[PDB]
RNA sequence: GUAGG
């Protein structure tokens, strides 16, 4: 900690910070309360909301942290990275 | 068997300041309670207590009792 | 005659007006709202008796206006003729224990009439449940006893100012037409010389543009205004001219963008001031209007006309002029000036039912564009009254009124006083009127009006201070929405026995004489010179016979919580209103006492009050049990009443009721039968009376802390019940459903010992924090176990549920006993909300005593926090050995400018021994003979009006005379002041001490409630900092004023972690716990949380903001 | 000019190009930070921030639904002022003629609204931030203390000195282990009284009105163990609060650290401020009785 | 503010009249109105001068000068005698002398010596008009102020020690009686902004 | 003076007694800037406010550069304006604005430097104000020869 | 959330209730000493013994091996593994090594 | 909302 730079952030700033982008104006399922694709709360972007958890129920395990698996893209790690990594939306 | 026990006038023209004392007490009041947590590492660098001690007791007044003692000594880098 | 108790009087004028019902105020306008048979009983009453009144009921009031719906065709119609209750369905217990709003069903007749068919259908329609009031004045909602406040707001009506501007150097005059529902106008007049229109405050015009584009042509105008030079200076310098070249200007200059339109202007004019549905002026709003203007006899209802219009300019050009005199137009002569907002003659008050009626005809309004839709949308031949109309706006409305509502206030219960006062207050704050931002020092202060309309004395004194008030002690409410006071009439000099009833208006006109004032033996003055107040609030005197009206009471000014004081003349007001205010929080307690000293309108309080339970007839008692009580009139109706018994109030005391009557005593209609919380043979009992004296004593009383003896915690004088509530909901999750057992899983056996067989904790059996009251169990949960505990269940051969414990336990820092315990459930034929299974309330009620950290207060306002409770021996004791139940810090009584309250204690030594007083001859002794309280014997009670009450001399001469205790001696000298004998050293006090006998009050600020603490506790989920609160344990909150004391110190690092390791800091919490119980040093702070969450704040923003290091990127 | 010549110039020295008055991809905040917490009842708990970004991505999601197929210049102008307002009322809801009310009930929380005034991020939870280990309690007089002692309640004081107690109380082997203390410590034994009678002494607390007009406002004291259930206070410091003893609770804190608590017994102790900041006369010898 | 041509003639032992106690209520929820509303402002004020008067702290030993301010000393002097300044105590008291004073050849009061109500009276008997006495305004500190032109702290009766944030205090020293004051014109007198 | 008597005076008016030095602190605060006038070699603006510190630095560049120097004069203004006037954006931010100053720092691109109070009770550093002052906390502690010889 | 509750104040209705993500302090650290004194009572064991239970167990790594799964690194049969793995249930089951972790549950 | 500070 020795300065705070503030500015303008340009659209390459705002694309590098985005780790995604989202699509839809979906937040979660009636019925499985669960996050859907590619929309706000969409782990794929974001992250998974139980620790180490991915959506697809193929990994649940701390053990094999730090990966992706192909299907539903989701890295597992601690929930603690929702509340640090951020999207973006295309105008 | 109180805070005022030690009075602080002595302490104060000892260390030449108020905040100065203060975080000189701290310091040595931080190596003697990593001294007596030790529980059995016996590194050298710590010391342990010059005055006499209770058997339960906070580390901090023992802190201000060896500067009022004035053994203990500062220095700054 | 056995109406009350008996207790002495030292009242000195007798009172031919009795207060009326102190609760008329919203039994009456519900009544009128309803429309039942007693506002038609009591409006034929009225009529006979030849008093004014409103001969038509609200809600048939509220249809009627809705006129039949005609579509475009104007073919169809729908006629709303008779509106009728039916009897509700559910007893008011229960509504109250099964959580059901209390109301009726409602019925109206719609005839639906086609010109097209030629046909008329009649069908009876139900619109919906309609929330009642009970007779004791409370809605009952959803269990829940609530009561909508009255409120105040300006009436309708032309409104005219006068002010100063610097700049112009000159007076500026201004005036404003508030309407009852529609759009407001204004008209100021010489802002720069010139008068102009304000028609919503749109945009800069002249007056000249809106007469001509009236139909009023310039000659008549300056022929009428030809002999005032402003408004000719204004005529002559409008350089457009004739209606149509007006209405189209004004128009382009209201809706500009479009081309001008003559007919589309014309109704637009007609749509905003002419138009009877869109400006609506309440029947109170005409009759203001009317008065204002002079005009003889305008319309009864209607909206305003041209007609008006042009008086009002008339009066705003004359009161500019400088005219204070003149014709009205189309009226007589009247006096032209500016009028003040604050005079109540512009105030108003929107009594229950009004409030409700407007939410109502907000309902109907949804109502009529709802079915005109549907009208618009629906064939012919397939409409029914019965189809066509949808309830929904209405019950939603209404609903919407009683919950989330500011008039909607939760009914409080410490006890019969403050239930009325609750009911009484007037609530200036509400929608549609002042709000708290809005408010200024004109709005709060007091006003010359305030007489016999508003209790100046009382209000809270938060920074909604005078805001709210109660009403006067004989305020009664005059169908437009003001409020009247009565006064005895006065001719010739001859006060008589005739009362009118006098408004905020009628009264400035006449000149008022004061009740205190002497009388002769007869009804003429004894006095030629006589006090009497006039217009503008002057107190300026007019001997001889020159008054007309004198005040009835002496306490028309003063509400019935301040009423109670006694002794108030002798009282700072400020310190009045600190006891007035704490006189709505003392809680009752096991045994009630009615106060030794005290004024002698409590009776009345209390008897008004519904906690008291009354006859309704007059018979002979049958049974008397705690349970019930059985009576029997002479006709033969037999009546039981059940007396409730130690069930929760709203904040949380009991509401214990005794017994009084015996079995054959004879019982008269109205005479009460058990008195309720804080009650006493019918009278009001909010604390008890303690024997005190005046000394400081070891710092124990230093800076008004109190000292009581322990005989208060030996005897349960001061001991309150304390009942709470609290429940727990089975509800199906996603997973499954919640289960009640005795089976709680990762238990010991003993906690749920004491349970029931469905896992319910019995009946009495003590609780204290962390026992279980109701066993509940998770359905499941998915539970990945963890290797530790993996390993600990495979060598301990345990097994793990997916059932989780979820029951209920006590919250921490409580103790006591259950009492009661209350179940439903979903398959049994109880209705319960969706989702909940079953659910289940239980209560734990314990006895406070009276203990170190209550508050305490006296009436006239002396409130401390009580330091200490000595053993009944260190009391500083008597002559005769009587203890002093507690001491008093007398450096008080100086300041605090209070002085009541020493002659209350010297009047409570008198009043617990008995005098007598025969043949002294005294001046003092004179009067208490002919007032009779000449012989009374030890420990009965007194009564001291609020400003009749007794004169030092009266006090004096009674003490020089009171009963010898014993020995055949008198106690206290003739000073008031007694010998102390000081317990711990023995020695005789070097001088007299004052003692007496003050009634003293718990209040609910218990220390028990407010105490807290948190090790550690729950967390917020946006910002991890701990919430706040004490049901969640919450930390106290460091203040901003907290670090800047703390940077003074240069104390930094006691900073840094009451920042950065107590709370915002999640990696730090945990470590920093884990060194404290392993005794390792505390590791350096980390990063807080809600820099990071601010940081990404300022990021979403494209705001770039980077920490970046001295020497290139930075580490965190 | 001269205004003007101020903001040219500001862009001239600063690297960044003005084009990002225009910006094209809209950031998102994080989910958590914009929780739909799940809440008990089957109800849901949810942040206005959701809504906007509902609201702006559907009117994106149109806008390309629009321009992908041939559709005439009026729509598509409406749609993208449609889009504009959208963003607008997303960074700022209100700054506009009306906002976007959402319920109807009251107006839409914006990005900026949450960072401004009162409420806001800044002075609400940067500056003041509630805190661990506190206590609040009514304070009444005692005079027999010191000038240095102030009388903690019984369960206040346990409740403060949860860990410390503990760790004492398993030092102690009065109970087993480190669960077997904390039930120990939740049952309340004599025991436990006795290890924290032990435990407070020569360990400051600050106690600290609310109102903190001056520095006198926060003030360490030794503690003390009292029946009740209220603070005890010398009647000397009182006039140097303006506590008066009608009513009135006085909030309770702990120096965890061991430099917290040098600076509790240095600097801010009760016996070190007998003259008030202001004008340097006496302060701590209040008038009303003695 | 309207004078009532008739005053209250009765004492609260003697007991009020009922017109007398409307009029009295008149005033006193007045002034109850007023405190609400002074309190407000109270605050406001000093959170102003908290903020503003931050980043004010002690980071010198002594000045880098000599320049000085002058202070009468003693003042309303009567015919053949001096008399000290009547609120000396808030003016001069405790500020540092930027230089020696010699009035009959020899040094009365040394340099860099706080005053007291010794110095002070020795220096009125010897009957010097004026005094100089240093102090931050003319302070010529590289970084921020040194701690001599501040002189003495009045809590602790000593010389600040270096690092005080002198600062904060100003701020909530002139905050704190806001609350207090409580001072308003009693009457308009009938005229605007005389 | 007139200041520091009109303050003090209507201090005194109640009677409360106020220290003049409290007073002096912040009306040096109100009179830290200076409104420079013909600014024509200095190269920046006219009459605008400029620390008086920064006035200084200029003036002396200029004349140590040959250029005669730009006049100024002072100027007085409430707590407020120099107060929003700062150069540490995030106090700014702190007090009652926070758009317009967000808003005019993004636009100058100015970095804080978090010397001062409030910024690092943001950040949650130590204050540099008493225990935190860099010469105090550097310190290091240790006992005596004798004191080992003695135990 | 962003609802008025009660008083300004008060404000949103958000501030009232607690979250779950939340780790508990107390719990945490009970968790840990639970861990240290596991660890503790394993090196109490024998070498072989504490270790092959560890593995059964996760008690270095999260996913716990089943008994034929720890009898490749140690290089014993699937049978031996088991065998020892329930003469150390018999170890610890004595009221030697329980007392301590009765208490943690 | 309403009570206490
Ligand atoms: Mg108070
Ligand atoms: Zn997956
Ligand atoms: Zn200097």
């Amino acid at each position: 900690f020795d300065e705070l730079r503030i500015g303008l952030a340009t659209a390459d700033d705002i694309r590098q910070w985005s780790h995604g982008e989202v699509k839809k104006p979906e937040t979660i399922n009636y019925r499985t309360l669960k996050p859907e694709k590619d929309g706000l709360f969409c782990e794929k972007i974001f992250g998974p909301t139980r620790d180490w958890e991915c959506y697809c129920g193929k990994y649940k395990r701390v053990r094999f942290k730090g990966i992706i698996c192909e299907r539903c893209g989701v890295e597992v790690t601690r929930a603690k990275v929702r509340r640090e990594r951020m999207g973006h939306i295309e105008l | 068997e109180g805070i005022i026990n030690p009075p602080i006038d002595e302490l104060l023209e000892a260390t030449d300041s108020k905040y100065s004392l203060v975080i000189y007490a701290a310091k040595r009041a931080r190596q003697i309670n990593a001294y007596y947590s030790q529980l059995g590492e016996g590194l050298l660098e710590y010391v342990g207590p010059l005055v006499d001690t209770h058997v339960h007791e906070k580390p901090l007044s023992i802190a201000l009792r060896e500067i009022n003692a004035g053994l203990l000594t500062s220095e700054a880098i | 005659a056995s109406t009350a108790p008996l207790r002495i009087s030292f009242a000195k004028i007798k009172e031919p007006l009795e207060v009326p019902n102190l609760l008329a105020l919203q039994t009456e306008s519900f009544d009128w709202l309803l429309g039942n048979d007693a506002w038609k009983a009591r409006v034929e009453s009225a009529l006979e008796s030849g008093q004014d009144v409103p001969t038509k009921s609200g809600l048939e009031e509220i249809f009627e206006e809705i006129s039949p719906i005609e579509d475009f065709s104007g073919s169809m119609s729908l006629t709303f003729r008779d509106h009728r209750f039916e009897p509700p369905k559910n007893s008011i217990d229960e509504c109250k224990d099964r959580d059901f709003t209390y109301a009726a069903p409602l019925f109206v007749t719609a005839e639906f009439t086609n010109n097209e068919t030629g046909e008329i259908k009649s069908q009876t329609v139900f619109m919906g449940d309609f929330p009642l009031m009970t007779n004791k004045g409370t809605f009952v909602i959803n269990g829940t006893e609530r009561v909508v406040v009255s409120q105040l707001v300006r009436s309708p009506g032309v409104y005219f100012d006068s002010s100063i501007d610097k700049t112009s150097d000159k007076d500026i005059f201004s005036a404003k037409i508030i309407p009852s529902r529609g759009a407001w106008l204004e008209m100021e007049i010489d802002k720069r010389d010139m008068v102009g229109v304000r028609i919503d405050r749109k945009r800069k015009q002249s007056v000249t543009v809106l007469l001509k584009a009236l139909g009023w042509t310039t000659e008549q105008i300056l022929e009428e205004f030809g002999e005032y030079e402003s408004m000719r200076a204004t005529l002559e310098k409008d350089h457009t001219q004739g209606q149509d070249d007006a209405l189209l200007d004004i128009y382009r200059k209201l809706r500009p963008g479009e081309p001008p339109t003559r007919e589309a202007a014309q109704t637009l004019l007609e749509n905003l001031y002419f138009n009877p549905k869109r400006y609506d002026l309440a029947k109170v709003g005409r009759y203001k209007v009317n008065k204002k203007l002079g005009a003889d006899e305008p319309l009864d209802a209607g909206v305003l006309t041209t007609d008006d219009v042009i008086a009002t300019i008339k009066y705003l050009v004359k009161l500019h002029a400088g005219e204070t005199e003149t014709v009205g137009e189309s009226g007589r002569e009247i006096v032209v000036e500016t009028d003040d907002i604050d005079h109540f003659g512009n105030r108003r008050i929107r009594n229950v039912g009004e409030l409700i009626q407007n939410q109502v005809r907000t309902g109907l309004a949804r109502m009529e564009r709802v079915v005109r839709e549907r009208m618009t949308t629906q064939d012919v031949e397939a409409i029914t009254p019965q189809t066509l109309i949808n309830i929904r706006p209405v019950v939603a409305s209404i609903k919407e009124f009683f919950g989330t509502s500011q008039l909607s206030q939760f009914m409080d219960q410490n006890n019969p006083l403050s239930g009325l006062t609750h009911k009484r207050r007037l609530n200036a704050l509400g929608p549609g009127g002042l709000s708290r931002e809005r408010a200024g020092f004109e709005v709060r202060d007091v006003h010359p009006s305030h007489y016999g309309r508003m209790c100046p004395i009382e209000t809270p004194e938060g920074p909604n201070i005078g805001l709210i008030g109660s009403l006067a002690s004989y305020g009664r409410i005059n169908p437009f929405g003001f409020i009247e006071t009565p006064y005895r009439k006065v001719v010739e000099g001859q006060v008589t026995d005739d009362v009118d009833y006098l408004t905020a208006d009628e009264e400035d006109r006449f000149v008022i004489a004061q009740a205190n004032a002497a009388l002769g033996d007869d009804m003429r003055f004894a006095e030629a010179r006589v006090l009497v107040r006039r217009r503008g609030g002057e107190v300026d005197y007019v001997p001889g016979d020159d008054v007309d009206y004198m005040d009835v009471s002496p306490r028309q000014m003063v509400s019935v919580a301040t009423a109670m004081i006694p002794f108030l003349e002798h009282d700072d007001a400020n310190r009045a209103l600190m006891g007035a205010n704490m006189m709505r929080q003392a809680v009752p307690l096991i045994k009630s006492e009615s106060p030794l000293v005290g004024t002698g309108m409590e009776y009345r309080s209390a008897a008004d009050a519904g906690d008291v339970v009354k006859a309704e007839k007059a018979g002979v008692v049958q049974e008397v049990s705690a349970d019930y009580i059985t009576t029997t009139n002479d006709d033969g109706t037999y009546i039981t009443y059940r007396l409730a018994k130690f069930s929760r109030s709203n904040q949380g005391t009991s509401v214990n009721q005794k017994v009084i009557v015996a079995e054959g005593d004879r019982i008269i209609e109205g005479q009460v039968l058990a008195d309720g919380p804080a009650t006493e043979n019918g009278e009001m009992a909010l604390g008890k009376n303690l024997l005190v004296a005046f000394m400081p004593w070891e710092g124990h009383n230093y800076e008004d802390a109190i000292i009581l003896s322990q005989r208060l915690v030996q005897d349960d004088v001061l001991s309150s019940i304390h009942i709470e509530e609290h429940e727990v909901d089975a509800r199906d999750t996603k997973l499954g459903p919640e289960e009640i057992t005795r089976d709680i899983p990762n238990v010991s056996e003993e906690v749920l010992a004491d349970l029931d067989e469905r896992g319910i904790i019995r009946i009495g059996a003590e609780v204290v924090a962390g026992d279980i009251l109701v066993g509940k169990v998770t359905p499941k949960g998915e539970t990945e176990l963890t290797p530790e505990e993996r390993l600990l269940r495979a060598i301990f051969g345990e097994k793990a549920r997916e059932v989780r414990d979820t029951s209920l336990k006590v919250p921490h820092g409580e103790i006591g006993k259950v009492i009661g315990v209350r179940v439903f459930d979903r398959e049994e034929g109880d209705e319960l909300p969706p989702g909940v299974n079953q659910l289940v309330r239980v209560y734990v009620a314990q006895k406070r005593k009276i203990t170190d950290g209550d508050k305490l207060a006296g009436r006239h306002g002396n409130k401390g926090v009580i330091s200490k409770i000595n053993p009944i021996e260190d009391m500083p004791f008597l002559e005769d050995g009587t203890p002093v139940d507690i001491i008093l810090n007398p450096l008080a009584v100086p300041s605090r400018m209070n002085p009541g309250q020493v002659l209350e204690i010297h009047l409570g030594w008198l009043a617990s021994r008995g005098w007598d007083v025969s043949g002294l001859a005294e001046e003092w002794a004179q009067r208490l003979q002919v007032i009779g309280a000449d012989k009374v014997e030890p420990g009965t009670n007194v009564a001291t009006p609020v400003f009749d009450g007794a004169r030092e001399d009266e006090l004096a001469g009674l003490l020089q005379h009171t009963i010898p205790n014993r020995d055949g001696e008198r106690m206290v000298l003739p000073s008031g002041k007694a010998r102390l004998f000081d317990g711990r050293s023995g020695e005789p006090f070097p001088e007299p001490i004052s003692v007496g006998y003050m009634y003293i009050l718990k209040l609910h600020h218990l220390v028990d409630d407010k105490l807290h603490a948190r090790s550690t506790g729950p967390y917020s989920m946006i910002t991890q900092q701990p919430l706040g609160g004490k049901a969640q344990f919450g930390g106290q909150r460091f203040g901003e004023m907290e670090v800047w004391a703390l940077e003074a110190y240069g104390a930094a690092y006691a900073l840094q972690e009451l920042l950065t390791i107590k709370s915002d800091d999640v990696t730090g919490r945990v470590k920093v716990y884990e060194a404290i119980v392993k005794g390792e040093n505390i590791p350096e702070p980390g990063i807080p949380e809600s820099f990071k969450v601010l940081i990404k704040e300022m990021q979403s923003l494209c705001l770039n903001v980077e920490v970046l290091s001295s020497d290139g990127m930075s580490i965190e | 000019a001269l205004k003007r010549l101020k903001v040219v110039s500001a862009f001239l020295q600063t690297s960044n190009s003005p084009k990002g008055m225009v910006l094209d991809c809209v950031p998102v905040i994080p989910p958590d930070l914009r929780p739909m917490v799940q809440l008990d009842g089957g109800r849901f708990a949810t942040s206005d921030l959701n809504d906007l970004y509902r609201r702006v991505i559907n009117r994106n999601n149109r806008l390309k639904r629009l321009l992908d197929l041939g559709a005439p210049e009026i729509i598509v102008n409406n749609e993208k002022r449609m889009l504009q307002e959208a963003v607008d009322a997303l960074f700022d809801n209100g700054r506009r003629g009306r906002p976007v009310t959402g319920p109807g009930n009251r107006p839409l929380k914006s990005l900026s609204d949450m960072l401004k005034g009162k409420q806001g991020r800044f002075r609400q939870n940067l500056l003041g931030k509630r805190v661990d280990y506190s206590a609040r309690s009514v304070i009444v007089v005692g005079p027999q203390l010191k000038l240095h002692q102030c009388g903690l309640p019984k369960a206040m004081a346990l409740e403060l000195f949860k860990p410390f107690v503990m760790k004492r109380l398993v030092d102690l082997n009065h109970a087993q282990n480190i669960k077997s203390a904390k039930r120990m410590v939740e049952r309340g034994r004599t025991v436990v009284y006795d290890v924290l009678e032990e435990v407070i002494a020569e360990h400051p607390v600050l106690l600290n009105r609310a109102p903190t007009l001056h520095r006198l406002g926060i003030q360490a004291f030794e503690p003390q163990l009292v029946e009740g259930k209220a603070i005890q206070i010398h009647p000397l410091v009182c006039t140097a609060f303006n506590a008066d003893f009608d009513g009135d609770q006085m909030a309770v804190h702990l120096p965890l650290s061991a430099e917290a608590q040098a600076e509790a017994r240095i600097l801010m102790l009760s016996s070190n401020n007998i003259l008030k900041p202001a004008d340097g006369r006496p302060v701590t010898m209040p008038t009303q009785d003695m | 503010n309207e004078t009532i041509p008739r005053p209250i003639k009765a004492s609260f032992r003697e007991g009020l009249s009922v017109l007398e106690y409307f009029i009295s209520t008149h005033g006193a929820r007045k002034g109850l109105a007023d405190t609400a509303l002074r309190t407000a402002d109270s605050g406001y004020l000093t959170r102003r001068l908290v903020d503003v008067s931050q980043d004010v702290i002690i980071r010198e030993e002594d000045c880098g000068t000599e320049r000085g301010l002058k202070l009468p000393i003693a003042t309303r002097d009567a015919d053949g005698t001096l008399r000290k300044a009547e609120d000396v105590e808030t003016s001069v008291y405790a500020r540092m002398l930027a230089e020696d004073v010699v009035i009959d050849g020899k040094v009365i009061a040394p340099a860099n010596v706080d005053l007291g109500d010794v110095l002070i009276d020795a220096l009125v008997a010897h009957g010097v008009e004026e005094v100089k006495t240093r102090s931050i305004l003319t302070c010529e500190s590289q970084v921020g102020t040194c701690a001599m032109c501040y002189g003495r702290s009045l809590a602790t009766g000593k010389l600040v020690d270096i690092g005080e944030a002198v600062g904060i205090i100003a701020a909530q020293s002139i905050g704190e009686p806001g609350t207090q004051l409580t001072m308003r014109t009693f009457h308009t007198g009938g005229v605007a902004g005389d | 003076v007139h200041l520091v008597g009109e303050v003090q005076k209507v201090y005194n008016s109640q009677g409360v007694s106020i220290h003049d030095k409290h007073i002096e602190i912040i009306i040096r605060q109100m009179l830290r800037r200076v409104t420079i006038i013909e600014s024509g070699d200095a190269e920046l603006l006219p009459g605008e406010l400029v620390e008086r510190t920064k006035f200084e630095t200029e003036n002396r560049r200029v004349v140590q550069e040959g250029g005669h120097p730009a006049s100024g004069r002072p100027q007085l203004m409430g707590i407020t304006k120099a107060s929003l006037a700062t150069e540490s954006w995030l106090s700014a931010a702190s007090f009652q604005e926070t758009t317009r100053v967000l808003t005019d720092a993004a636009i100058n691109a100015k970095s804080d430097s978090l010397i001062g109070l409030k910024e690092n009770v943001i950040i949650g550093k130590l204050i540099p104000a008493g225990t935190g002052l860099s010469r105090y906390r550097n310190i290091r502690v240790e006992p005596t020869e004798e004191a080992k010889a003695a135990m | 959330l962003h609802t008025p509750l009660g008083e300004d104040g008060d404000s949103e209705f958000g501030d009232l209730i607690e979250d779950s993500e939340a780790v508990v302090p107390a719990d945490a650290v009970s968790f840990t000493l639970l861990q240290e004194q596991l660890h503790s009572v394993l090196d109490t064991l024998s070498e072989r013994e504490a270790g092959v239970v560890s593995m059964r167990f996760g008690l270095t790594d999260g996913q716990p091996k089943t008994l034929d799964e720890i009898g490749k690194v140690y290089g014993v049969t699937r049978e031996r593994i088991r065998q020892i793995e329930s003469k150390t249930m018999s170890k610890l089951r004595h009221p030697s090594r329980s007392q301590v972790l009765r208490d943690y549950l």
